[PDB]
């Protein structure tokens, strides 16, 4: 599950980016 | 400048604290408030989509190392971003504390040095030229 997870990760870590861009 | 090592040892202190453990059990080893709150904010957006970290990792002792690298090397496949920091430092602290849950506590200093040694190597760079943990804690307050 190792490629799903880092895909989630990835995911919530952009939305999260760009919320504080 | 910011020591990673000291970075990734309070935020793990922290998450392991989260689950009612002390770092010191384990382990003899505003940028730090930052990512303490920007670690809890992530955690909170990741469990509105999809399942706490926690639950989703497959953890043995055997294949840790392997497991926690190709997840870091997808998540930063295509290029780095703060946001994906944040995720690479809850990932590490999921993974540890589900390493005390299931009985392999001897993993959670080496993740600690796993995170430390790739923030150091190949994080870093990407940091120096992002202008530091100060651009972190100007964007997230």
């Amino acid at each position: 599950p190792e490629i799903w997870i880092a895909q989630e990760l990835r995911r919530i870590g952009d939305e999260f980016n760009a919320y504080y861009a | 400048s910011q020591s990673n090592r000291e970075l990734v040892v309070d935020f793990l202190s922290y998450k392991l604290s989260q689950k009612g453990y002390s770092w010191s059990q384990f382990s003899d080893v505003a940028v730090k408030q930052a990512l303490r709150e920007a670690g809890d904010e992530f955690e909170l957006r990741y469990r509105r989509a999809f399942s706490d970290l926690t639950s989703q990792l497959h953890i043995t002792p055997g294949t840790a190392y392997q497991s926690f690298e190709q997840v870091v090397n997808e998540l930063f496949r295509d290029g780095v971003n703060w946001g994906r920091i944040v995720a690479f430092f809850s990932f590490g602290g999921a993974l540890c504390v589900e390493s005390v849950d299931k009985e392999m506590q001897v993993l959670v200093s080496r993740i600690a040095a796993w995170m430390a040694t790739y923030l150091n190597d190949h994080l870093e760079p990407w940091i120096q030229e992002n202008g530091g943990w100060d651009t972190f804690v100007e964007l997230y307050g």
